């Protein structure tokens, strides 16, 4: 066959270093990272749990002994003690880039050393959009807007130091007292106009991204609205972290969701080509679905 | 209880696994010395330092 | 005359079963010139 | 495998230590070489050229064996195969730059420039078509630098006498005509009756990537089917495979550099 024009793929997910209209992509100039990469808002608010392996126990004290009065000589009765389990499991994240080795020699010799970054951000935020709102195929069947959804724990209507007392009000309800805010950052400038009208003291400050004392934090995230707040005790939720992220690159496995043109699977090996895997293990677990209440626009 | 050795102070701190280890300052939060070089030494049993 | 170029796709990330297929994605950049 | 007959391959290019006829190559002695390497002329004639990146183009193969080869039959075998690969490698690059055959991948050749430019003389081989080749080249101030020939015409050229100084004007010791050396391609597609000249220099090439070996005992090999049809798993299979690469550039600085003699 001898055909020397650059191989097509499907999807289009391989990086090459040469083009389909016959232009050779020399003299690249590598591209400078706009943006600052996000933390993981779960890792931020969360507690930490240590886990050895992909699952994990607790166990709590549940009932505790009453007492009696009794006089001389009466019989002294029993009481009795009980207590209730818990668990939590993991789930793996992963994501592989395939890279041309011409591409990885003439095009971009730190190709891979780039990208690590980039994944971590986006296994992150995979993470907390399936965490706190339920979004993204959330493996674990828990999460704080299902816990919201199954309590009903929402408040309706306009961000006023009014909702937002009572929002915080509804925890103490269930003897909790709230830690911290989840909000979108379109949404400060409604915060940053509500003013208490006896002491003229804003609600907000604008200056420390406090709320009412309480720490802010915002997400990235398209899927909350503008006019929606969260809010809980965020000690109550725990995390865990069974496998840092794992970087690997292979030179000779074959890959399988990305066909050739003629529909073979791709071959790294037999084509000449390098693919970069990274996966990471991690596990949610919520401790007390009451402890979270959402507000939200009417 | 976290104390950190510097060559010119020990900065003492309090963590908690659970928070994952957030180093927070304390009472007295640092604390200087006079030498010019961090005080703790290390012996090592051989090169590999294997018991 | 000058030029940029910058980072426009990251790459996306999938959450993948007990041995299950990792599936692939890409970046992309865009070029500027001011 | 527990195939007591075996495997057929499709290509057949597998190495396998049991013929078809079931024959073993046990305690088999080591192939000897019957015939010195070719080096590779362009790179030999032709000008270097320092080059960074990529125009060119990757030539590169594979070669699969049975680990019962390597094992029993020949164990040193890709340690030895390594540079007869490399001497195809030079043999496929001189095809496609000199003789524009092979399926060349650039657009440039050196049979290109003299189809183009019509530098062709018909003739036998004699003194005064040999002056005309060369005066070819001189006609247009650029003087001749060596010949191309297949060798099998060297009975052509111990004929040929300077009628002046009454001796041979091909040293057949030196190999080298009217002076300038002879380089001799051992190719099927120059004919007999065929030479080649040019000022080489001209003619420019580059090797972004020297000839790099990988050594591979894991990968699927999808060019080569069982008989079943089932693509070749050298993990499964029990197979190890080599493979070569290496990328190429070449580039003629001015076509009319070049002149062929051909019979008439």
């Amino acid at each position: 066959s001898n055909n020397v024009k650059p191989q097509v793929f499907n999807p289009d997910n391989v990086m090459m270093h040469e083009k389909k209209d016959g232009t050779l992509m020399n003299e690249f100039t590598t591209p400078i990272l706009q943006e600052v990469m996000e933390n993981s808002k779960i890792m931020q608010l969360g507690k930490y749990e240590p886990m050895e392996g992909t699952e994990k126990k607790f166990t709590f004290w549940a009932d505790k002994p009453g007492a009696y009065w009794v006089g001389e000589g009466q019989k002294i009765e029993t009481s009795k003690a009980t207590w209730v389990n818990a668990t939590m499991r993991a789930f793996k994240l992963g994501v592989i880039l395939p890279v041309t080795k011409e591409f990885l020699n003439y095009t971009y010799s730190q190709f891979f050393e780039e990208m690590k970054p980039m994944i971590a951000e986006a296994f992150y935020k995979k993470f907390d959009e399936a965490g706190i709102l339920n979004q993204g195929n959330n493996p674990f069947g828990k999460s704080i807007a299902q816990s919201i959804e199954k309590t009903n724990k929402v408040i309706k209507g306009d961000f006023t130091q009014d909702n937002i007392i009572d929002l915080e009000a509804l925890l103490e309800d269930d003897e909790l007292e709230a830690n911290a805010f989840i909000s979108k950052t379109q949404n400060r400038s409604l915060l940053r106009k509500i003013v208490d009208p006896e002491t003229k003291e804003r609600i907000y400050d604008r200056n420390s991204d406090s709320l009412d004392g309480l720490p802010v934090v915002n997400l990235k995230s398209s899927n909350l609205k503008r006019g929606e707040l969260i809010t809980g005790d965020f000690d109550k939720l725990i995390y865990g972290i069974p496998q840092l992220i794992e970087y690997k690159i292979d030179e000779t496995a074959q890959l399988s969701t990305v066909k050739n043109e003629d529909g073979t699977p791709v071959n790294l090996f037999e084509q000449d080509m390098v693919a970069l895997r990274a996966t990471m293990h991690v596990a949610l677990h919520i401790a007390d679905d009451k402890a979270f209440a959402k507000l939200v626009p009417a | 209880t976290v104390d950190l050795f510097t060559s010119h102070g020990v900065y003492r701190y309090l963590t908690n696994r659970t928070n994952g280890l957030k180093l927070t300052p304390r009472e007295n939060s640092f604390e200087s010395h006079s030498f010019e070089r961090m005080p703790i030494t290390e012996f090592s049993n051989n090169e590999r330092r294997k018991g």
